[PDB]
């Protein structure tokens, strides 16, 4: 880790991220809301 | 999904498992699946009589 050192030989942060498809998923995944009138609700899916 | 179904019932009775309705509300849910195919219940009593 000198600051000398080329691309080659400088270093190159890798961080592995891997999504698994298993059986039981994760939440990983919002408007504002009327009073009284005609609308199109998404509540909670 | 494991789900955990929980109702404590304080009721007075001569006897377990009474008359009486008391329907099961849901508690805790676990969105975890494991295959559960034997089971025991972990009984660490200590002061048991
Ligand atoms: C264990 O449980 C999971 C979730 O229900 C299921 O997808 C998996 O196939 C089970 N494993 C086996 C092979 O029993």
């Amino acid at each position: 880790f000198r600051p000398t050192y080329g691309v080659g030989h400088q270093p190159y942060r890798v961080v592995v991220l891997s999504f698994e498809l298993l059986h039981a998923p994760a939440t990983v995944c919002s408007t504002n809301l009327v009073k009284n009138k005609c609308v199109n609700f998404n509540f909670n899916g | 999904y494991f789900k955990i179904y929980s109702k404590h019932t304080p009721i007075n009775l001569g006897r377990d498992l009474p008359q009486g309705f008391s329907a099961l509300e849901p508690l805790v849910d676990l969105p975890i699946g494991i295959n559960i195919t034997r089971f025991q219940t972990l009984l660490a009593l200590h002061r048991s009589y």
